[PDB]
């Protein structure tokens, strides 16, 4: 169902790789808690829209979020 | 436009009265030629009629090019010289070719078309400011940052592994020690 509970006990990584690049572009420019929340958001959903997509869960072994997602997300 | 200036009214017009006082401008190293035997060397030289020589050609050719590019840049611009003609070209060759009289040879010397574009551009600028300056040359870390905008060129990317940044400094032969240095302001300088 991809339900998830803070059947398997899986783990996710959120590479501080892609928050660092964010980080920098933000504080770049304008350096908004606003803008970098948002932005960190977008590509989260994004990653997650694709791994429903990979699977198709609908609506009723490890991840990530790699820098290409942030990436898109910034850019 | 004459600037009026101190040390010119001070030189010229002690030498003119000194001139006054002893009737040869030339002075402790000088020397002055009679103008009949002046003349005389001078139809010399008009009788040779020497030769273009074939390498100074496209550095010839390539004056010319930049001296009509910025002609363009500055038509309406201050130096209103508008648009540099063939003609320039021409003359400057013509130019180049006396001073090869002058060296009494028939191949004109690369030295001598540069002495023609000396006088040329002598000609210009010689409106106001009469200066210019330079910047570049500390480059102690600026110089790794443009090795690195070249490499930006290339592809383009602030990764996080550097290998051919390092070879290239060694090849440069800046040190690691100043290259991590720098790496480290530019990092916090956010690139």
């Amino acid at each position: 169902t991809g339900n998830a509970i803070l059947v398997r006990k899986v783990r996710l990584r959120m590479s501080a790789d892609a928050i660092e690049i964010a980080s920098r572009k933000v504080a770049s420019v304008s350096g908004d808690a606003r803008r970098a929340l948002k932005v960190c958001k977008r590509a989260a959903e994004i990653a997650e829209k694709h791994y429903m997509a990979k699977h198709g869960y609908g609506y009723d072994g490890v991840q990530t979020v790699h820098i290409t997602h942030v990436m898109k997300a910034l850019n | 436009l004459d600037i009026p200036s101190r040390d010119d009214d001070e030189k010229l017009a002690e030498h003119v009265t000194y001139v006054h006082m002893h009737n040869k401008q030339p002075d402790l190293d000088f020397t002055p030629v009679e103008p009949s035997k002046m003349r005389e060397y001078i139809a010399y030289a008009k009788t040779k009629r020497p030769v273009m020589s074939e390498a100074v050609n496209d550095y010839v050719v390539q004056a010319y090019i930049r001296l009509r590019q910025d002609s363009k840049r500055e038509m309406d611009s201050k130096f209103s010289f508008g648009q540099a003609t063939p003609r320039t070209l021409l003359g400057i060759i013509r130019l180049s070719q006396a001073l090869a009289k002058l060296r009494l040879a028939d191949m004109v010397d690369i030295d001598d078309v540069e002495e023609a574009l000396r006088l040329v551009r002598v000609s210009k600028e010689s409106l106001y400011q009469e200066t210019n300056k330079s910047k570049e040359d500390e480059s102690p870390t600026t110089k790794i940052f443009t090795i690195i905008k070249k490499m930006l060129q290339e592809t383009g990317k602030n990764t996080l592994s550097y290998e051919n940044i390092v070879k290239t400094v060694r090849l440069r032969g800046f040190t690691m020690l100043q290259l991590s240095n720098c790496i480290q302001e530019y990092s916090y300088l956010n690139v």
